[PDB]
């Protein structure tokens, strides 16, 4: 489903909650390392509530395990990110999905 | 029918449709977020601030699919929700998301159906029995489910642009009976909320030619003791 490696570690104790807001900056790769696409390229982090159907499987049950300040690589199986289809233009068809999140805040 | 495009296809109510109808072996597709596995195709819309963007590129791919053949139904089910009044310091991110979600799905759907849907067939709409009134603890949710069925009314109207003999109908619930609403209301009185097979085979039936509404209706789905009824509403 979501494998969780540690880039760099968190705080160790303050781990999201349903309903409160992630904060995060990513990079998104395909299995190769080819970049798709990367919030720090906006200067904007991606924000997003637990709990609410917002994220793709991986991203849902990936950060939920990581504490405020933890750098992540996540990588996520199709059946946890896009599956099959994929998305037509930007995630081919059933690939595997590599995320660096660094989880910035809980808001 | 034969074939059916579901709008919003991963959601609860349209997962239940796109399941529901496969067993009948329509041909179903999916538009949304993500594919839906189940489904005949899908087509995955792109996350953006345009809706020229977001629109042009789902009319687009759903003409690749289809190419000159026409559908039966268009069943819009896509939309959210998300509260607050209009102090809220939520309110402009949570008015973005109802817009993005009600608005922008109804209207791209409304266009699709004008290219696509068989004379004769059925565009449904999701609107919300709430709007039909002040909404003032959900300002974003109102306005876009108010506009919903605006647009329904013009639906029907001459030179709208649907095709001969099909109707537009708006479908405005209180409360859906779902996993999500079980869980994060674990102590209201489900029996009010409307099961997803009543509104699947309601569809159906408007699908197929049974006990279909006029184009242009709001049609409220109220449940009481689990017993769902079906009252027209007046724009
Ligand atoms: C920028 C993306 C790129 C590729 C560059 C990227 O890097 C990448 O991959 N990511 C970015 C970084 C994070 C990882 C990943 C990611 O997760 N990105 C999401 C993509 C959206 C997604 C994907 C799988 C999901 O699985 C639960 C959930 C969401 C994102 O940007 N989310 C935040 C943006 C603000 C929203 C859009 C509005 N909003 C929402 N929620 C639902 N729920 C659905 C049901 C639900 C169970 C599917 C519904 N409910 C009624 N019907 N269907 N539907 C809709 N639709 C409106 C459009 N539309 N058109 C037809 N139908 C519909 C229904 N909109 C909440 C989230
Ligand atoms: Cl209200």
């Amino acid at each position: 489903g979501v494998q969780v490696e540690t880039i760099s570690p968190g705080d160790g104790r303050t781990f999201p909650k349903r309903g409160q807001t992630c904060v995060v900056h990513y990079t998104g790769m395909l299995e190769d390392g080819k970049k798709f696409d990367s919030s720090r390229d906006r200067n904007k982090p991606f924000k997003f509530m637990l709990g609410k159907q917002e994220v793709i499987r991986g991203w849902e049950e990936g950060v939920a395990q990581m504490s405020v300040g933890q750098r992540a690589k996540l990588t996520i199986s199709p059946d946890y990110a896009y599956g099959a289809t994929g998305h037509p233009g930007i995630i081919p068809p059933h690939a595997t999905l590599v995320f660096d999140v660094e989880l910035l805040k809980l808001e | 029918a034969r074939r059916v495009l579901v709008y919003g296809g991963r959601g609860a109510l349209g997962s239940r449709c796109v399941q529901a109808f496969r067993a009948r072996n329509w041909w179903v597709a999916s538009v949304d977020v993500v594919e839906n596995e189940e489904a005949s195709a899908s087509i995955i819309v792109k996350m953006t601030d345009s809706f020229t963007e977001q629109a042009d590129q789902v009319t687009a791919e759903v003409g690749k699919l289809l190419g000159e053949e026409k559908v039966d139904a268009i069943l819009c089910v896509a939309g959210g929700w998300a509260g607050g009044n209009a102090k809220s310091k939520s309110l402009f991110k949570n008015c973005d998301l109802m817009w993005k979600q009600s608005i922008w799905t109804s209207t791209i759907s409304s266009h699709l159906a004008t290219k696509h849907l068989k004379e004769g067939g059925l565009l449904t709409l999701a609107g919300a029995k709430a709007a039909l009134d002040g909404t003032p603890g959900m300002i974003g949710y109102g306005m876009a489910k108010g506009a919903v069925h605006q647009l329904c009314q013009s639906l029907a109207g001459k030179n709208s642009g649907m095709p001969p003999g099909a109707a537009a109908i708006a479908v405005l619930p209180v409360t859906l009976d779902t996993p999500m609403n079980r869980k994060s209301m674990p102590e209201a009185d489900f029996s009010s909320w409307t099961p997803l097979e009543f509104l699947v085979e309601t569809f159906h039936d408007w699908i197929t030619g049974k006990n279909r509404p006029s184009s242009g209706s709001l049609i409220q789905v109220v449940t009481t003791e689990g017993r769902t009824e079906l009252t027209p509403a007046y724009f």
